[PDB]
């Protein structure tokens, strides 16, 4: 891709969000959805493989259906109300049909099959686009639409994404569908809160983001996409070893990391209305998450794999990727629990 | 207001200090991201760059200060909105009825 | 200004229709912010009554609005039947 | 001496840690010389009874 | 309601059944997605028609407009994928199981 | 400005400075057959950069101080060891292949790098593209295993595609009883150790699907030994090729940029070098991979980036 | 330390904890009420601003 | 000369150590400033 | 599942067996075609005829543990005239066990059923007596 169609489609990428945070009207919700899909595309495909024209097929096809429904609800809701203000829906069944295709745009249970599918066949870059950034807009949506979406619907998404999201990543050993499923596991506390502060949701997407995007970082610093590949990176840079093994137990929720920050707001938000035993099997399940977390940095940090001959040919030059803003982002992916109450900057 | 990082009511607050304890850990924050910047590039890690050292400092406590300023509205706000909305309704929060551990009846648990 | 002069004759002599594209393309641009008769075509198109002109209720101090279509208060079209 | 001004991190750092602590009891003056118990009048060249 | 959203509502109904149930081809699958924007466009233009909401008149142009584009893009996917494997077939697009 | 995507933006095109002089030749031949010597003549004529043939300490020419490193840090791979014990359960065999499969494949991105940056072409001797002639030799000769062959099958696979071939193949066909004698005239006690057979099994390879298969995508020029003597009519007969093959036609500024972007990466281009495939030959244990690697932050000049390293010169690390 | 300054120093501590205890406890209050109400700034949701309404005479007069 | 390729980072960019420097400064510049106009400003509105 | 669900716990615990039964073979019962559902959808039987056995296994599967844990839970609570009493609950949960450690025939799978259905049940029960909300409402 030429240097300034790449700057022109990722800008086109992020205007899509954008339209979507700042509309008032459904119809502009919509029309950035479909915007920030279209130019999504390209960049699944730039790497021109059958691998990635599966996946960008897979995502066009969930994506689109959604985009149908959250068409279809808009006007549901337009013949029960006469009006396309961006706000709660005035008819049941438009807002389940809002809320199941929001679900749909974020891959979250049981519409998560393509999460991994596409995460895996596409590059890097790619997949740190789209479990980050692409979560914006639709979690946007439901920040604002929450006051009529349908408690029991809502909760049940949350609960089968942590446990989906838990038990498929036990079973991985490629690291793009690790982070897969654990993006299917964090969406589940985002959407769980949020009927009752969404604030945390908020908080749990901005920690979210910024530790997805440390561990894309990392991985992408060193090209490695699978376990046996990472298992390398003690021979070649130490220090990243050591700092995917910050960024994993933060991911894990292990105080006094910042991961541990958005898993003890959201229990506090919740404890208050008296919601005990979702937030304790909450916090059980995503042990899951913590345990092919810790496995990682076995393989990684804490021991030393085999490694091969020609290693030694890679001692003799320097990293050359950007690794932009990483050094940044490891240290809020580790260290922010002590400005815990700063979330208030987020009300 | 809206969509305002720092509504024109929050001054009249008192601003952070220059030394607050929060503001002082932000700095130290910018310092380790500096340190770090060194050793993912095998630069010599205290004495590498000290420009770019400098610059981590400055962009953190920059940014930090202002986000303590936000901070520290906000909480004020919730203060002013929950006391605002107790007189508003004083049905709802009457002064209770205090009395002594003398009149008050507690059963007692032997451990025995 | 040559140098212009000398790009200009070249994309004459080997894309008159490209030239010719651009030129028509430029003016389409330009012209409207020159003419002095675009001012008439705003005034002309408030001048076409679509609805109704709802009345006023006459509250005694209102002596720019006509009391009948026939009296001299209010707007004029005499500069539209000279155009 | 730099090969020996390590030895002043940690003494330096109880040093410190100490003016740290103190400066803590001055935050915590709200009852100073007020409680039933130890409540007195001051002595004529005191300022406080403690700090 | 009206009478006429009976059918409509059914039509969008069926066409996202026809979705969600594919069979081998990719193109039949696109052409269910063309039915539920064509149901859509209808349904819309008989609500703000009927309710002379006058300037949402535009909307489902904007509708359909963007919707074409959408399945153009998705129409480049199916050739493609029909350039890799020599047919539009679903099944074949199965390599990210693993 | 180091190259990038804003460098391209800003006019760093490779079509701007290539030429029709721009061109990639390598020459091939067995063991002894003069390539050395003709591919500097040819060099020289045309006015090309030469790359003298890339071997266990290739990569250490071109970084530190440019000077050879101590065995260990190249895995104790030995060329004298392979004519000496072809078949030693150290594996040596095998690990001086693939150490070298990647000197290559270093050296053909450093070649292409040059290529694409100043215009000037250049001459190398063998490649990435010939090197498999060796490993097919090993393999006949039951030097290496079947899965050697199949783990250098692999490496091969994933590198070689990134990769434009040679504009220009030389080929310089000395029979195996001529290799032989020169062999022993040359007098390396090592070399001479060579056996027919083995040379044998280069040539088959080269003849059998080396030369087949670059004939379909490049230029392919084939001397006998005496005619390779006559270096002004070797370089006569490259400035009237057609060329009128290959991928090099396709390219563009476009599909250039992102290849100049792969090559001076070399980390980028070494990625699968190291390939998690745990074959006993390439295969090293923790403990001692981890002391040499400790070693090697302590040569000069390797502890830090380059020109980080106070202990061979560098200034204004403070300000760096 | 003396006795007096640990003894009265506690007191300082726990006026501030019981203060902030308290407000907690009301905090608390404020929002269940402010909730089930929507009476008060918090759970505040939007409605269609009326400065969007058009007041003109329309082109019919039932209207 | 150690190096037999000349290291990018050889030798110091002076433009952009004197931007670094220049742009550390202004933002403590600037943000002494924004303290000493907020401490009035709070100072004036509360009557201090 | 609302009306299933209230039918069951509008019948007084300890009595009208017969209905508890039915509401817990009923609610058995539809966990089974959810499940052969998704099972069916997403593990494409080899055959129509096995699809349906399949359907039927985890259908019955499923119903046999909803009737016996309803019938054992209103037997217990009415024999032992205990009718707010969690036990009666943590018995008929490990019955359910051991009907699923005997359709999978697995001793291991029954007692580890029986202990965390068991458990499960009783937590339930509980529930109910002290109004313990999974699906909480906000109200704060
Ligand atoms: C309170 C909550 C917790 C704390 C919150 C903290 C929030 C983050 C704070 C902001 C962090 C920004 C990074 C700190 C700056 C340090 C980087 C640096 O020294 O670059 C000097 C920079 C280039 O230095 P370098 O040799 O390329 O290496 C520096 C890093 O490796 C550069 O590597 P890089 O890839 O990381 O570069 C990142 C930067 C690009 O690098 C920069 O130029 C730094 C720009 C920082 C702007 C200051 C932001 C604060 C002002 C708010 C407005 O990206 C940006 O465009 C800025 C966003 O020199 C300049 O041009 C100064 C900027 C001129 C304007
Ligand atoms: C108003 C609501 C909407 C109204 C719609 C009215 C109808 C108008 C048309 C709507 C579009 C329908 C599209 C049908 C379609 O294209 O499916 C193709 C679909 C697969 O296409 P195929 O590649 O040609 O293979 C055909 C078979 O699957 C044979 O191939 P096989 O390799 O799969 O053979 C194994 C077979 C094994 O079959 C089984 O084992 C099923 C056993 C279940 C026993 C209970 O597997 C299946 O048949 C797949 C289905 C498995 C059952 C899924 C769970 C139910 O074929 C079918 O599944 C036939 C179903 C047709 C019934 C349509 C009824 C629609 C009602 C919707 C529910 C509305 C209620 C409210
Ligand atoms: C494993 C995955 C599943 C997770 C376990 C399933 C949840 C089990 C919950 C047990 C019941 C606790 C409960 O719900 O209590 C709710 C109730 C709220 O009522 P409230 O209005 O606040 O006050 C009046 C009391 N009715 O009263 C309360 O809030 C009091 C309860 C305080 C908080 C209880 C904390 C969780 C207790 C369960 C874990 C205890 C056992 C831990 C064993 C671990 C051993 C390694
Ligand atoms: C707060 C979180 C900040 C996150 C910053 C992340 C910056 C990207 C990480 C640096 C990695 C190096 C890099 O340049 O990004 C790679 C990617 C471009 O892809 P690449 O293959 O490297 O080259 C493009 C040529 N086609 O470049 C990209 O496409 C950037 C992808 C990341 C954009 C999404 C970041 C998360 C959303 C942040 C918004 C917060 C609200
Ligand atoms: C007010 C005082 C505060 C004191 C407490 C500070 C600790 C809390 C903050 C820790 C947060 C992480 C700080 C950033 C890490 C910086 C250290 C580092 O990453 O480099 C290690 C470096 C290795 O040595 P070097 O020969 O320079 O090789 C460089 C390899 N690229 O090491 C060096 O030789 C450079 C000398 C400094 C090394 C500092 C190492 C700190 C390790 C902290 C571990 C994490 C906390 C547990
Ligand atoms: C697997 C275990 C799932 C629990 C079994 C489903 C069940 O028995 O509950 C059905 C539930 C009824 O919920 P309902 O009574 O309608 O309203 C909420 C009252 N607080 O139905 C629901 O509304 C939630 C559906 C839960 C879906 C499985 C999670
Ligand atoms: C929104 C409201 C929706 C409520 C329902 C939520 C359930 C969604 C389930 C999504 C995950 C489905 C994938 C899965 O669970 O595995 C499929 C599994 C196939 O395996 P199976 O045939 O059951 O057993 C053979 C093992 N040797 O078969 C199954 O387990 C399917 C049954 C899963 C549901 C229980
Ligand atoms: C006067 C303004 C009127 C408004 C015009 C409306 C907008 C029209 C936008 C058209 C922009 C086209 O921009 C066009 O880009 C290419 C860049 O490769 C240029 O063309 C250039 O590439 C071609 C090859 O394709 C070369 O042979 C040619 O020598 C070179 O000029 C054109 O000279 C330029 O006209
Ligand atoms: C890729 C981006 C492409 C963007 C292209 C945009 C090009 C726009 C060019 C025309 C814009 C101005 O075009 C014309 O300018 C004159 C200014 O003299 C305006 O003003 C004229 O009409 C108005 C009526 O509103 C009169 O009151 C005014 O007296 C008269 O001067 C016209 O209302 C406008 O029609
Ligand atoms: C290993 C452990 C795994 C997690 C176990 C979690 C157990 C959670 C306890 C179950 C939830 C409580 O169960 C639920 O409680 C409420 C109490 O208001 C009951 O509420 C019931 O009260 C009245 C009368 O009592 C009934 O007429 C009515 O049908 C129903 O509202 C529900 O009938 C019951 O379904
Ligand atoms: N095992 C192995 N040996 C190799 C490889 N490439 C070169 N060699 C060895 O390197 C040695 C010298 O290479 P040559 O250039 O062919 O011999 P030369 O006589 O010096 O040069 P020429 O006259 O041009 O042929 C030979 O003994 C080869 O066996 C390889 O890929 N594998
Ligand atoms: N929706 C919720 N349940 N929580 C919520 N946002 N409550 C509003 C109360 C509140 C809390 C903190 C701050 I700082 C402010 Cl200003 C206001
Ligand atoms: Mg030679």
């Amino acid at each position: 891709m030429n240097p300034i169609i790449f700057i022109i489609i990722l800008l086109t990428i992020m205007l899509g969000t954008i339209i979507v945070m700042i509309s008032s009207h459904w119809l502009l919700v919509w029309i950035g959805f479909e915007m920030n899909m279209l130019a999504i595309i390209p960049i699944m495909m730039k790497n021109h493989n059958p691998r990635a024209t599966e996946a960008s097929t897979k995502y066009f096809l969930t994506q689109s259906t959604a985009s149908m429904l959250l068409m279809m609800a808009v006007i549901i809701n337009l013949m029960f109300s006469g009006q396309w203000t961006v706000m709660k829906l005035f008819n049941p069944m438009a807002s389940m049909l809002m809320t199941m295709a929001l679900a749909m745009k974020l891959g979250m249970a049981p519409f998560h099959f393509w999460v991994p599918e596409v995460t895996q066949g596409i590059p890097l870059s790619s997949g740190l686009i789209l479990l980050t950034w692409q979560k914006l807009a639709p979690m946007s949506v439901l920040y604002q639409i929450f006051p009529s979406i349908n408690l029991n619907l809502i909760l049940t998404l949350s609960v089968l994404s942590i446990l989906i999201g838990g038990w498929g990543g036990l079973n991985q050993t490629q690291l793009r569908k690790i982070m897969a499923y654990s993006s299917i596991a964090h969406m589940g506390w985002m959407t769980a809160v949020l009927p009752y502060n969404p604030t945390m949701t908020l908080l749990n997407l901005i920690i979210y983001i910024i530790m997805t995007s440390t561990m894309f970082t990392m991985f992408m610093a060193n090209s490695t996409t699978t376990t046996l590949s990472l298992s390398h990176t003690w021979n070649k840079t130490p220090i990243m070893t050591v700092l995917i093994l910050a960024t994993l137990l933060s991911m894990g929720g292990l105080p006094p990391l910042s991961g541990f920050m958005p898993k003890w707001m959201i229990i506090q938000e919740m404890t208050k209305n008296n919601s005990i035993i979702l937030p304790t099997f909450m916090a059980i399940t995503a042990l899951l998450n913590l345990y092919f977390y810790m496995r990682l940095t076995y393989s990684t940090t804490l021991t030393m794999f085999p490694s091969t001959n020609n290693m030694k040919m890679k001692w003799q030059f320097p990293l050359m990727k950007k690794m932009t803003f990483l050094p940044t982002m490891v240290v809020l992916s580790t260290m922010m629990l002590p400005l815990t109450p700063m979330l208030s900057v987020l009300e | 207001a809206t969509f305002q990082f720092l509504p024109d009511e929050a001054r009249s607050l008192p601003p952070p200090k220059l030394t607050d304890p929060r503001l002082a850990f932000v700095g130290f924050l910018g310092y380790c991201s500096g340190l770090i910047d060194n050793a993912i590039r095998r630069r010599p890690v205290l004495l590498a760059g000290l420009h770019r050292q400098l610059l981590y400092i400055t962009s953190f406590v920059f940014v930090g200060y202002y986000l303590l300023k936000r901070q520290d509205y906000m909480y004020a706000v919730r203060d002013h909105d929950m006391f605002s909305y107790i007189k508003s309704h004083p049905e709802d929060f009457p002064e209770k009825d205090k009395k002594t551990y003398g009149e008050v009846f507690e059963e007692f648990h032997p451990v025995r | 200004a040559e140098r212009v002069a000398a790009f200009l004759k070249n994309v004459w002599a080997k894309e008159p229709v490209l030239v010719a594209s651009f030129a028509i393309a430029g003016l389409a641009v330009i012209l409207p912010t020159l003419s002095p008769y675009t001012k008439y075509s705003l005034m002309i198109n408030r001048a076409t009554p679509y609805n109704y002109p709802v009345p006023l209720r006459d509250d005694g101090n209102m002596p720019d609005v006509p009391s009948h279509p026939q009296d001299p208060q209010g707007p004029s079209l005499e500069w539209l039947k000279r155009l | 001496v730099r090969d020996h001004w390590v030895h002043v991190l940690v003494p330096m750092g109880f040093v410190f840690g100490y003016y740290l602590d103190r400066k803590n009891d001055e935050k915590l003056t709200a009852f100073r010389n007020k409680s039933l118990l130890y409540k007195r009048e001051l002595k004529p060249n005191e300022e406080v009874t403690w700090k | 309601m009206s009478m006429v959203y009976m059918n409509i509502m059914m039509a969008f109904t069926v066409s996202l059944v026809g979705l969600l149930m594919y069979r081998s081809h990719l193109m039949s699958s696109l052409l269910c997605l063309e039915g539920m924007m064509l149901s859509l466009f209808v349904m819309a233009a008989l609500t703000i028609l009927n309710s002379h909401f006058t300037l949402a008149s535009m909307m489902p142009i904007i509708l359909l407009v963007f919707a074409a584009c959408e399945a153009a893009l998705g129409l480049s996917l199916l050739v493609m994928v029909s350039n890799t494997y020599g047919t539009d077939y679903v099944q074949n697009l199965n390599l990210l199981q693993c | 400005l180091q190259y990038g995507p804003l460098a391209y933006i800003l006019g760093e095109k490779a079509t701007k400075k290539m030429t029709e002089k721009s061109k990639l030749i390598t020459v091939d031949g067995n063991i002894c057959s003069g390539k050395s010597k003709l591919a500097k003549e040819i060099a020289e004529k045309l006015g090309l950069k030469h790359f003298p043939e890339a071997g266990i300490h290739y990569v250490d020419s071109t970084t530190g101080d440019g000077k050879p490193l101590p065995v260990q840090f190249s895995g104790n791979c030995s060329l004298e060891k392979f004519y000496d014990d072809p078949k030693s359960n150290d594996g040596n065999s095998y690990r001086l292949q693939a150490w070298l499969y990647a000197s290559r494949l270093l050296q053909y991105a450093d070649a292409l790098e040059h290529l694409l940056s100043t215009g000037q072409g250049v001459v190398l001797e063998r490649s990435i593209y010939s090197d498999f002639v060796f490993l097919e030799a090993m393999y006949r000769q039951g030097f290496i295993r079947k899965q050697c062959v199949d783990h250098y099958n692999q490496v091969k696979k994933v590198t070689i595609c990134e990769y434009l071939p040679p504009h220009v193949v030389v080929y310089v066909d000395v029979p195996v009883p001529e290799v032989q004698s020169r062999i022993q005239k040359k007098g390396n006690p090592h070399e001479m150790k060579i056996t027919s057979a083995y040379l044998q099994d280069i040539e088959n390879a080269y003849k059998g699907t080396f030369l087949p298969e670059m004939s379909e995508k490049c230029e392919v020029l084939q001397y006998s030994a005496w005619e390779a003597q006559d270096a002004e009519k070797v370089v006569e007969d490259i400035e009237y090729l057609k060329y009128d093959k290959g991928p090099w036609l396709d390219q563009n500024d476009r599909k250039l940029h992102k290849l100049r972007m792969l090559v001076q990466d070399k980390l980028e281009v070494l990625n699968y070098t190291s390939i998690p495939v745990f074959l006993p030959e390439v295969t090293v244990g923790a403990h001692q991979s981890d002391q040499v690697f400790q070693e090697f932050t302590e040569l000069p000049g390797r502890k830090y980036r380059a020109g980080y390293n106070e202990d061979v010169g560098d200034k204004w690390i403070w300000l760096k | 330390d003396g006795p007096e300054k640990n003894y009265e120093r506690t007191m300082a501590i726990l006026q501030i904890e019981a203060e902030k205890a308290e407000l907690r406890l009301k905090e608390l209050e404020v929002r269940r009420l402010m909730r089930a109400r929507g009476d008060g700034p918090w759970f505040h949701y939007p409605t269609i601003d009326k400065e969007l309404i058009d007041h003109s005479p329309k082109a019919t007069p039932d209207n | 000369k150690f190096y037999i390729q000349e290291p990018p980072h050889g030798s110091p960019n002076w433009l952009k150590v004197g931007l670094t420097l220049g742009t550390s400064v202004f933002l403590w510049i600037y943000l002494i400033k924004q303290h000493n106009e907020d401490v009035l400003e709070y100072k004036r509105r509360n009557g201090l | 599942a609302k009306t299933v669900l209230r039918q069951y716990w509008d019948i007084p615990e300890g009595t009208e067996c017969h209905r508890k039964t039915y509401a817990t073979t009923s609610i058995g019962g539809a966990a089974g075609l959810v499940v052969s559902a998704y099972s069916v959808a997403l593990k494409t039987p080899t055959s129509f005829l096995e699809g349906v056995a399949r359907t039927g296994r985890y259908t019955f599967t499923a119903a046999a543990i909803g009737a016996i844990f309803g019938l054992t839970s209103c037997i217990s609570a009415q024999v032992r005239e205990k009718p707010d009493d969690p036990l009666n609950y943590l018995i008929g949960g490990c019955a359910g066990g051991l009907i699923l450690g005997a359709r999978t025939r697995s001793y291991g799978i029954g007692a580890a059923a029986c202990a965390y259905m068991g458990l499960t049940a009783a937590l339930v029960k509980m529930g109910q007596l002290e109004g313990w909300q999974v699906f909480a409402e906000p109200k704060v």
